[PDB]
Order: structure tokens, then C-alpha cells, then sequence
């Protein structure tokens, strides 16, 4: 158990190309998305690890 | 060090010198004084310039996560991370002991060129006292020492009034 849970939820993604037409076919136990994110802006950029916050 | 003349046959430098990095001293009836010669300063300033600029712009040039079954993957990516660390820090103080040292001797071979000019150019119309400075066999005044320092110094016209008196 963790949360209560001894059940699962296994996460998995993709990029959508643009004009691309993704299809989702189920039986059950699909978790399904409502909306994606589409990029607004590329570029240099990165992760940092930090405690901190933004002064 | 190598030009032999910064702590040198020049002894110690001077404090009263506050113009350039090189320069003369002199004493005559007219007067007394430290002059720098400006030329050989600013030229010295534009090499070390030039020096640190290089060393600057030849240098001029994010992290990832990895599971734990990415251990070797992520090891890779350290050890590059790693290396490039190594050998940027080696190179960079390398190249400060190895210029610093450059710079130094520098110094003391334009010191050494520049007593030289006046020694080549002075002749025998002076002693050579070997420290640094020149005693003169003739009367030296201010145009004669301008003109010692301006490089333009006529030995021809103390010659031979040099000569009796070093002579006698
Ligand atoms: C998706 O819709 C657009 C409408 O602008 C169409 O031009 C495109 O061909 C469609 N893609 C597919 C794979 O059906
Ligand atoms: C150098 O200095 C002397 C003495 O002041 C002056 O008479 C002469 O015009 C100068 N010559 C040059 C070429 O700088």
C-alpha cells in the first residue's frame, strides 16, 4: 500500500507531430488525457535542483 | 630574472617614479627629477593588453537525470562533464603561471633595452657606473638630457670635451 493503494497507475506520453492524428482504442483501464500541451515557444532553457524560491 | 636588470644591476625600483613603469632619474645644477619615458610604458600596456585579451577570447567558448538503470549511461555522462572540467582548469592555470612569468621577464628585457639605448647611445662621453646610472665626463643640462631621453643625444658635440676631462 502507499497512499492507501496497493493500485497502480502507469503514465506513459508522446509528441504529437503537427498535423498528426493520435487514436486511443479501450476496453478499460485506460486513464485518459483531456487536453495536451502544445509548445509556445522553443528554446535554451533547463531544470535546476533548488530548495530555494524566486526573489 | 632572465634580462638581468629588474632586480638586476638596477637594484630596487622607485616609488618616486609615479608616471610610468619605465623611466630615468636625473640630477644636474639645473635641477633633479624622475621622468617616465611614456612611450615604452604605453607600448608594454598595449602588449599586456593584447596578452590578456587573447587569453580571454581563446577561452570564451544544463545537466541531465538518469535512472537506475542508467547507471553506466550516467557514469558516461559524468566523467565527460568531468574531463572537460580537468582539462579547462589545467589549461587555464597553466596559462596564467606560464604568462605571468612570461610578463615578468618581459618587463625586464624592456628595462634592459631601454638602458641599453642610452648606454649605446652615450658612449664613452660618460662612465658606466653600473648601476643603473651614467656619470657624465661633460656638462649635461636639461636640452642635453631631453635630448638623451628623446633619443636624439649628439656625441660628436661632447666629444672631445668629454675626452680631456675623462682623461686629466
Ligand atoms: C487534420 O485536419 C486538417 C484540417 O486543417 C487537415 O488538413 C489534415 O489533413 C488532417 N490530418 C489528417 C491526418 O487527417
Ligand atoms: C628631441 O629633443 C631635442 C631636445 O629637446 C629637440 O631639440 C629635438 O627637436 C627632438 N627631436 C626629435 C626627433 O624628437
Amino acid at each position: 500500500k502507499v497512499n492507501g493503494q496497493g493500485g497502480r497507475m502507469e503514465f506513459s506520453w508522446t509528441l504529437l507531430d503537427m498535423w498528426d492524428t493520435i487514436n486511443f482504442e479501450s476496453t478499460g483501464n485506460l486513464i485518459a488525457p483531456e487536453y495536451g500541451f502544445k509548445i509556445s515557444k522553443r528554446g535554451s532553457s533547463g531544470i535546476m535542483k533548488t530548495e530555494g524560491t524566486l526573489e | 630574472g632572465l634580462f638581468g636588470a629588474i632586480a638586476g644591476f638596477i637594484e630596487g625600483g622607485w616609488q618616486g617614479m609615479v608616471d610610468g613603469w619605465y623611466g630615468y632619474h636625473h640630477s644636474n645644477d639645473q635641477g633633479s627629477g624622475y621622468a617616465a619615458d611614456k612611450e615604452s610604458t604605453q607600448k608594454a600596456f598595449d602588449g599586456i593588453t593584447n596578452k590578456v585579451n587573447s587569453v580571454i577570447e581563446k577561452m570564451n567558448t544544463v545537466g541531465k537525470e538518469f535512472s537506475n538503470l542508467e547507471r553506466r549511461l550516467e557514469n558516461l555522462n559524468k566523467k565527460m562533464e568531468d574531463g572537460f572540467l580537468d582539462v579547462w582548469t589545467y589549461n587555464a592555470e597553466l596559462l596564467v603561471l606560464m604568462e605571468n612569468e612570461r610578463t615578468l621577464d618581459f618587463h625586464d628585457s624592456n628595462v634592459k633595452n631601454l638602458y641599453d639605448k642610452v648606454r649605446m647611445q652615450l658612449r664613452d662621453n660618460v662612465k658606466e657606473l653600473g648601476n643603473g646610472c651614467f656619470e657624465f665626463y661633460h656638462k649635461c643640462d636639461d636640452e642635453c638630457m631631453n635630448s638623451v631621453k628623446n633619443g636624439t643625444y649628439d656625441y660628436p658635440k661632447y666629444e672631445e670635451e668629454s675626452k680631456l676631462n675623462r682623461n686629466e
